[PDB]
Order: C-alpha cells, then sequence, then structure tokens
C-alpha cells in the first residue's frame, strides 16, 4: 500500500524513505532482507519490533531525527546498522543485540561523550563511523573487543588527546579518518609497525615540540599513505599530501619537515 | 536502454583520465562517452550502479554507488566533470582508492563488479611501486578491471599489467577519443555479458 516491496535475486528489499512514518508499518514481510526507512519521523525506535524478520542483515534510520535507540531483544543476522544525521545524545550499546554487526555509522550526531565498553561484544565489527559529532575523548580500550576493524572514522570532532593503544590490536586496519579536530601531539608508539594505507591527519593544530618527534619520524616513513579529504558541493575528492600535515605553530609548516631542535 | 543489459546486475565505476595529455575539449569528448554509455544501461539501485570518479594526482568523486538518485540527475553531474587538466595523472592513487574505498566489501555477491579505467597518459615510476598489488588484490575481490587506452601517451605497460594476471581483464585501446563513439556498442557488449541475469 504505502510500502514498496521487491525481489531482487534471493533476498527481498523494502524501501520505505520518506513517508512520514511515525513507526514501523504493520503488515510487513518476515522475508526482508534489507529495510529501508531513510528520512521519517522517529522519536524513539526499539530494535525488538524487527525480530519477526529473522532475514534482515541491513538496516538504515539514517535522518530520522531518532533521539534514544532502545535494544531490546536480538538481532543474530543483522551486520549494517545506519544511524548517521540523528540526534542521538549518547551511544547505545550493541554488543549483546547485534552479534553479527560488521558495519555501523552513527555519524553527524551529537555525541558527547563514550562510555566504557561501548563496543563490546562487536566481534565481527569492522567499520565505525563517528564523524560529526562532539566527541573531546575516548575511552580506554575501545577496539579492543573489535580486532577485525579496517576503518574508523572520527572526523570533524573536538578530540584533543588521543589514547596511545588506540590502534592496538587492529591487524586490518586501512583507512584513519582523524581531520577536522583540536589534536595536537601524537602518542609515542600510536600507530606501531602495521601498514597503514591511508591516514587523514590534517586540519589539526599541531603542537610541534619534542613530543612530536615519533609522528614526523612516521610521517617521513609513511609520507604516501597521507591523504587528504576536501569535498565541494557533493563532490568528495581524496588527494595524498603529506605536506597538509601542519604545525600549530603559524607559519604553515608541515610536521614532517620540522627540525628537532633541543630535544634528545 | 540495452535489449542485452536490462536485465543484467553490475557495478560499473567510471574512472576518468584528468591528465593534461587530452584537451579541454578532447576531455568533453570522453564525458560524452560516459553519459551516451549510461544511457544505454538500466541505471538502478537493483540492476546498474554507478560511479564516476575523475582522477590525476588523487581522485574526484562525482558520484558514488550508493547514491540514490534518478538516472537523468546521475548523468547531468557526469556531464559537468570539471576538466581539471593535472600535469600527473596517477592510476595508482585511483586504484588505490578503488580497492580500499570503494571496493572494502561485496555488498553485492550476485552482482558482477566491473572498474573501466579510463587512461591516456602514464604516470611517473615513483608512483608505479604498488601497480601490480593493486591490480592482483582487485581479483581477489573478484572485480574485472578494463583498461581504455585513449592516444599513444596511454600506460601501455600498465596495460599489459592488468590483462596477463586474469584473463576476464580486457583491454581497450584507442588512438583518438574519437573512437569511443564508434566501440560505445562493442565495450557494452562485452560489460553485460560478464555480469549475471535476472529470473
Amino acid at each position: 500500500p504505502i510500502c514498496e516491496v521487491s525481489k531482487v535475486a534471493s533476498h527481498l528489499e523494502v524501501n520505505c524513505d520518506k513517508r512520514r512514518l511515525t513507526a514501523l508499518p504493520p503488515d510487513l514481510p518476515k522475508d526482508t532482507t534489507i529495510l529501508h526507512l531513510s528520512e521519517n519521523l522517529l522519536y524513539t525506535f526499539s530494535l525488538a519490533t524487527l525480530m519477526p524478520y529473522t532475514r534482515l542483515t541491513q538496516l538504515n534510520l539514517d535522518r530520522c531525527e531518532l533521539t534514544k535507540l532502545q535494544v531490546d531483544g536480538t538481532l543474530p543476522v543483522l551486520g549494517t546498522l545506519d544511524l548517521s544525521h540523528n540526534q542521538l545524545q549518547s551511544l547505545p550499546l550493541l554488543g549483546q543485540t547485534l552479534p553479527a554487526l560488521t558495519v555501523l555509522d552513527v555519524s553527524f550526531n551529537r555525541l558527547t561523550s563514550l562510555p566504557l565498553g561501548a563496543l563490546r561484544g562487536l566481534g565481527e565489527l569492522q567499520e565505525l563511523y563517528l564523524k560529526g559529532n562532539e566527541l573531546k575523548t575516548l575511552p580506554p580500550g575501545l577496539l579492543t573487543p573489535t580486532p577485525k576493524l579496517e576503518k574508523l572514522s572520527l572526523a570533524n570532532n573536538r578530540l584533543t588527546e588521543l589514547p596511545a593503544g588506540l590502534l592496538n590490536g587492529l591487524e586490518n586496519l586501512d583507512t584513519l579518518l582523524l581531520q577536522e579536530n583540536s589534536l595536537y601531539t601524537i602518542p609515542k608508539g600510536f600507530f606501531g609497525s602495521h601498514l597503514l594505507p591511508f591516514a587523514f591527519l590534517h586540519g589539526n593544530p599541531w603542537l610541534c615540540n619534542c613530543e612530536i618527534l615519533y609522528f614526523r619520524r612516521w610521517l617521513q616513513d609513511n609520507a604516501e599513505n597521507v591523504y587528504v579529504w576536501k569535498q565541494v558541493v557533493d563532490v568528495k575528492a581524496v588527494t595524498s599530501n603529506v605536506a597538509s600535515v601542519q604545525c600549530d605553530n603559524s607559519d604553515k609548516f608541515p610536521v614532517y619537515k620540522y627540525p628537532g631542535k633541543g630535544c634528545p | 536502454l540495452h535489449d542485452f543489459c536490462r536485465s543484467r546486475l553490475l557495478d560499473l565505476v567510471f574512472l576518468l583520465d584528468g591528465s593534461s595529455r587530452l584537451s579541454e575539449a578532447e576531455f568533453e569528448v570522453l564525458k560524452a562517452f560516459v553519459v551516451d554509455m549510461m544511457e544505454r544501461l538500466r541505471i538502478s539501485q537493483k540492476w546498474v550502479r554507478v560511479a564516476v570518479v575523475e582522477y590525476h594526482d588523487g581522485s574526484h568523486a562525482y558520484i558514488g554507488l550508493k547514491d540514490r538518485k534518478r538516472p537523468s540527475e546521475l548523468r547531468r553531474i557526469a556531464s559537468q566533470v570539471k576538466y581539471a587538466g593535472s600535469q600527473v595523472a596517477s592510476t595508482s592513487e585511483v586504484l588505490k582508492y578503488t580497492l580500499f574505498q570503494i571496493f572494502s566489501k561485496i555488498d553485492r555477491p550476485e552482482a558482477s563488479r566491473i572498474a573501466l579505467l579510463l587512461m591516456a597518459s602514464q604516470e611517473p615510476q615513483r608512483m608505479s611501486r604498488n601497480f601490480v598489488r593493486y591490480v592482483q588484490g582487485l581479483k581477489k575481490k573478484k572485480v574485472i578491471v578494463i583498461p581504455v587506452g585513449i592516444g599513444p601517451h596511454a600506460n601501455l605497460k600498465q596495460i599489459r599489467l592488468i590483462e596477463k594476471q586474469a584473463p576476464e581483464n580486457k583491454a581497450f585501446v584507442l588512438s583518438s577519443v574519437d573512437e569511443l563513439e564508434q566501440q560505445r556498442d562493442e565495450i557494452v557488449s562485452y560489460l553485460c555479458d560478464l555480469a549475471p541475469e535476472a529470473p
């Protein structure tokens, strides 16, 4: 009647985008694998209402002005959850509800802080997007229960400090978004001995003293892996530029070129 | 829409050369080629998804595979791609972007995955370090890479590297952008042949 049901391949995909829905519509097919609920009027939402659909593996709740996501029940085969562009002031725990979650997108919300062990139970998680929030600090051992993580997005936040063991355990990490923050230094032994193909570290007021020596050492060896994220209109470009990582000391001087004067 | 490519399932990605090897007028023909290319393809989320990326020293993404826009909207953006004409068109940077940023996960295993690389230049050897690894990496992700050479300045070495690793990776070597208008009916005969059909 209102929602569209299509049969592509074996799975079934339902599109209920932009229909002024205040809640989950009745008489929905239980053999649904993908559910689209983009851009609606969802004040609050519970995952327990999606339990009868045991075929669901992907969910989109983006731009629904969601204030509170109640995590009741369990979704054994859910792998993708999109909660971007909402009004979430706190990050709900998806560990004991979404065990097979591989992709999580909670970007452009209002996360002021993250609780201890907010990702405990997400062993199959590979990507985490927290871009466009208000994260100032990070809890110790945040990405510990997620060893298979590949992409981490902490861009456009208000981060001033970073945990030294944030990337610990990550052997599949290939993308690191840390631009547009308030970072001034990089912790000693932060990147380790792992090869990181992509690293966005520009737009940060890096304080170039004796503490930033390790950072320069990493930038000189991984200059080919430093990229820049610039967007005009809807066109998004990614270009390698190690000279983007500049010192806060206003000479617009690249960090990797800063001479260690007076530091042992 | 094509008679052979309506029931096909495919995720196509356009990688447009933005070097100075092709002039702003020659680049406009390349854009006209892409637009006419999409007019004969059934552009939809269920059928064929498109991705337009103009690359030179880096990669500018105009259209993504997860974009929810009408085929008419996707054609205007493709026809309004700003001419860069940079000194260097890195093919290693655009494939590194294609492997990690575009083809990070297998969202559609029921559909074929083709990266249409439009090349007409040759990047410096200082950037061609991990080219082979990026090509074989896409093969492991099961991605058919199709090199499209335009003119005598096309990177012939990088063409042979892709064609020798996988049997499905066939290349297109053209003398000019005006030959794109001639081969447009032939490339689709190979693009859609590699894509599965819908019951």
